[PDB]
């Protein structure tokens, strides 16, 4: 499974 | 609540009548839901990960209910690997992260 | 204290002597840092997340400085977009949470 959901904005 | 972080902190939401599994990710600016079906006007947006960079589209003022909150705002949709509860949401319950 | 999310939740970590800005990221498992210099063995390893996966090296009991906490842990380096501080380390700090 992947494990790093960081998430930027545009 | 208080929530420990020995586990992914998973937490069941409910949107448009559907009941979902997400994670409370302070590491999100946006909340990113995976693909699904959402009513009315849309924007296409362009997010970034850890891996690169994915298109999604962008839903406003939609209501969801996270751990008994209802709250109501921006949703992201597309091909997210899990549902993600971004800050946008996490300060509409008013989570705050403690040590 | 009792970090809002109102903006990303930086903080500076101390490494090997030098400083660093990091996201407390609730939504990562591991912690893994921008391109660095540390000593000792490692390990590849493949790591995933929204945009797919990056290849990063493994270090294992590594000392880090977060928010004035000294903990040791497991600490990934390789192409992340910013440097994150995952639960293994935020555990060790006493991250909860709360809402």
């Amino acid at each position: 499974r992947p494990g790093n959901f960081f998430q930027s904005r545009p | 609540p208080q929530i420990t972080l020995w586990k992914r902190p998973l937490v069941t939401i409910r949107i448009g009548g559907q009941l979902k599994e997400a994670l409370l990710n302070t590491g999100a600016d946006d909340t990113v839901l995976e693909e699904m079906n959402l009513p009315g006007k849309w924007k296409p947006k362009m997010i970034g990960g850890v891996g690169g960079f994915i298109k999604v589209r962008q839903y406003d003022q939609i209501p969801i209910e996270i751990c008994g909150h209802k709250v109501i705002g921006t949703v992201l949709v597309g091909p997210t690997p899990v549902n993600i509860i971004g800050r946008n949401l996490l300060t509409q319950i008013g989570c705050t992260l403690n040590f």
